């Protein structure tokens, strides 16, 4: 849900799940390349 | 050596240095860091230009690595400190700089995306027909354009050019009776080396005499008061003291003479002989050509042939090609607006 829980993952961890392939990883890399830029942190905690 | 402030250096930071510093600190993969380092060198002291994209992609030597990977990474690089960085074409520059308006800007977000994304090529002249394209009227569009005109361009904030690179002058031309007059302002072994100094000290006194001399002959060759400078050949200065052309051009190329107008020292000896009986070489031709083209075209005449006819009326024997070619150059709008 939302962003953060998605934003921290290594591409080596995300690359292997069904249906992603190499294309969708670069797709989310392009979409999330804008705004957040992040694709990682250890952060702190969560409000919800 | 050490223990003193030798001119060891400063290690300042340019824009590419700083961008690379900014890449070091962001969560790029092994490859993406190679694309990032590949882009930040492509960037210029001017910002906007990231030059050709497909050469960025092809420079990596295939093996996969599509266009989209450099595109995303490229966007994120475009997002680093000086707001709009790199990108291309200024359009996407203003779209990235416009990417963060906080979205709480009234009327600006939408209108600004329409104007800045597309049709901005026609916004150069004025609004006019564009007002009918976007259906906007009055100050609704004018305020958005106030924001677009309030953006600035690219980087050139990092800069790191504190050095103005001053002239320091060399020889002063004290202005006389509507002209110029030169003044030129501004144990046994090492003892034998001392002797060389005597010769260097004797030549140092004549160094100013060469500047005042060649300067006096240069003042006699070209009229100061006259428009531009009277056409002269290096054969005149080579006639006076009997010096070689390359030597005189080298002295005038290294040192720079300060007169009351122009700092411009080696350009006062370079001229053409025109090869015509009816006649200031190319200086007044291009200069006065752009001056005559300055006040002209009541609306949009854009006629270089009329300017060539005006130059032919002055008795310069214009070719209607050479005159138009030299006149239309150096940012001259002439012949371009037609």
């Amino acid at each position: 849900h939302y962003i953060g829980d998605l934003v921290q993952r290594t591409e080596v961890e995300l690359l292997k799940t069904p249906n992603l392939g190499k294309k969708s990883l670069t797709e989310i890399k392009d979409v999330l390349a804008s705004r957040g830029l992040s694709l990682g942190m250890r952060l702190e905690n969560w409000p919800p | 050596d050490d223990e003193l402030p030798v001119y060891q250096g400063e290690t300042t930071q340019t824009l590419q240095d700083y961008l690379m510093w900014q890449v070091e600190l962001t969560p790029f993969t092994d490859t993406d860091r190679a694309i990032a380092t590949s882009i930040v060198d492509a960037v210029d002291d001017t910002g906007y230009l990231t030059i050709q994209i497909e050469d960025i992609v092809d420079s990596i030597g295939d093996d996969e690595i599509g266009l989209e990977e450099v595109e995303a990474v490229l966007k994120r690089i475009q997002r680093f400190d000086p707001v709009g960085v790199a990108a291309k074409d200024l359009r996407d520059c203003l779209l990235i700089q416009l990417s963060q308006f906080a979205k709480e800007t009234p009327w600006l977000e939408e209108a600004r995306l329409i104007i800045s994304d597309h049709l901005d090529l026609l916004a150069n002249h004025d609004f006019r027909t564009l007002m009918r394209v976007t259906r906007l009227k009055e100050e609704v569009l004018k305020e958005a354009v106030n924001l677009i005109q309030s953006l600035d361009x690219x980087x050139x904030x990092x800069x790191x050019x504190x050095x103005x690179x001053x002239x320091x002058x060399x020889x002063x031309x004290x202005x006389x009776x509507x002209x110029x007059x030169x003044x030129x302002x501004x144990r046994s072994n090492l003892q034998e080396a001392r002797w060389l100094i005597k010769s260097l000290e004797s030549a140092n006194d004549t160094l100013l005499r060469v500047s005042r001399c060649i300067v006096e002959q240069q003042q006699a060759f070209f009229e100061q008061g006259e428009e531009y400078m009277k056409p002269m050949v290096l054969a005149d200065i080579a006639q006076a003291v009997e010096m070689h052309e390359s030597t005189i051009s080298r002295v005038t190329t290294q040192k720079y003479l300060h007169s009351p107008r122009g700092i411009x020292x080696x350009x006062x000896x370079x001229x053409x002989x025109x090869x015509x009986x009816x006649x200031a070489s190319s200086t007044a031709i291009r200069a006065l050509v752009k001056k005559l083209i300055a006040a002209e075209n009541p609306a949009k005449p854009l006629s270089d042939s009329k300017l060539t006819s005006m130059l032919s009326e002055q008795g310069i024997m214009v070719a209607r090609r050479t005159v138009a070619k030299y006149r239309e150059s150096l940012s001259i709008p002439p012949s371009n607006q037609r």
